[PDB]
């Protein structure tokens, strides 16, 4: 067979460590799911930096706080704007979320409140920047490269998958580096706690899987396919399946007819035809072994995955950090005012927060 | 070439969910 006694019997305890793991993972997050923490800081205990980033109800902002001049990366979520939109409960999922998990990828958030205008969600400043703007500063990272990253994305895939969350915004934008050349998963607002199968149209149009854009139902194997997408991408400089218009991209999506730049490795091309399958029956991550066809395939076959998990692998991309509150890793962004209303808004629509 | 096709596509900058 393809493992002598010796591997097969060390592949087998660290499969059956993992189970104890997760195991000791989900009592804990399940504590925090059911008591959420609140209301742990307040505005004026922080000084307002820079625009880190954007988005349509709120922005991220560099701020350090007064007492202890420690840097964080404040989202600032304008309550009148998330009600417009309707992201009330994307908002709230996203918050209850982010202070019921732990893990060494996951982006920790520090503190939370609010005031008569906004939500605010205080979390790690994480300063080597978006994996969006290395990547598409170097145009394309080597096979090791992408897998360093591809790993942590597999085992935080795999821990929120035994908590029953399913992530289904992963994209380069979303993933940051950081000091220690690690990823750090941060916008939990399209998550959702799903004990089987779920509708709901969301994402971004090139990670789709082709059961999400269908009206058929789902499972958390949309994430394995978006693993497909994102490690096609780090690899090859651009994702599998674009257009000019997502209809178009969709339209590519469901046919599934993925080609390879020719440089991709043989044992790259089966991993990414494996996890951009279009059959459910027979897409890796969700057949009878779980994540270990993932784990286990020769194009991991290099990968130290306790390694990886104590962070004890040398990364390959360090980033320039000129001290702190250094944001030269991050675009500009138009600076505007964080007005605080008299009048409370959206009071009892954001009760939980 | 595939890669002259993704910078002709307009979709090499951030991407926004739906
Ligand atoms: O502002 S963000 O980059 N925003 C997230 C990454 N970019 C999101 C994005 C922006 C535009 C389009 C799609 C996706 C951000 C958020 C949360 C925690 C942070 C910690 N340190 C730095 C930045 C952080
Ligand atoms: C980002 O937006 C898409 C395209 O215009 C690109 O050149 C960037 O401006
Ligand atoms: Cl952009």
């Amino acid at each position: 067979g393809h493992m002598g006694n010796a591997a097969a019997a060390k592949k087998g305890s660290e499969q059956e460590s993992v189970k104890e793991f997760l195991a000791k993972a989900k009592e804990e997050f399940l504590k925090k799911w059911e008591s959420p923490s609140q209301n742990t800081a307040q505005l004026d205990h922080f000084d307002r930096i820079k625009t880190l980033g954007t988005g349509s109800f709120g922005r991220v902002m560099l701020v350090k706080h007064k007492e202890t001049g420690n840097h964080y990366a404040m989202k600032i979520l304008d309550k009148q704007k998330v009600v417009k939109l309707k992201q009330i409960e994307h908002t709230l999922n996203e918050k209850r979320i982010l202070q019921a998990v732990n893990f060494p990828f996951l982006v920790k958030l520090e503190f939370s409140f609010k005031d008569n205008s906004n939500l605010y969600m205080v979390m790690e400043y994480v300063p080597g920047g978006e994996m969006f703007s290395h990547l598409r500063r170097i145009g394309r990272f080597s096979e090791p490269h992408a897998r360093f990253y591809a790993a942590q994305i597999v085992l935080t895939f795999e821990y929120l998958h035994s908590l029953d969350l399913i992530y289904r915004d992963l994209k380069p934008e979303n993933l940051l580096i950081d000091q220690q050349g690690y990823i750090q998963v941060t916008d939990f607002g399209f998550a959702k706690r799903v004990k089987g199968r779920t509708w709901t149209l969301c994402g971004t149009p090139e990670y789709l899987a082709p059961e999400i854009i269908l009206s058929k139902g789902y499972n958390k194997a949309v994430d394995w396919w978006a693993l497909g997408v994102l490690i096609y991408e780090m690899a090859a400089g651009y994702p599998p399946f674009f257009a000019d218009q997502p209809i178009q991209i969709y339209e590519k999506i469901v046919s599934g007819k993925v080609r390879f730049p020719s440089h991709f490795s043989s044992d790259l091309k089966d991993l990414l035809r494996n996890l951009l399958q279009v059959d459910l029956t027979k897409r890796f991550g969700n057949l009878k072994n779980g994540v270990n066809d993932i784990k286990n395939h020769k194009w991991f076959a290099t990968t130290d995955w306790i390694a990886i998990y104590q962070r004890k692998v040398e990364a390959p991309f360090i980033p320039k950090f000129k001290g702190p509150g250094d944001t030269s890793n991050f675009d500009d962004y138009e600076e505007e005012e964080i007005r605080v209303s008299i009048n409370e808004k959206c009071g009892k629509e954001f009760t939980e927060f | 070439t595939t890669y002259a096709d993704f910078i002709a596509s307009g979709r090499t900058s951030r991407r926004d969910a739906i």
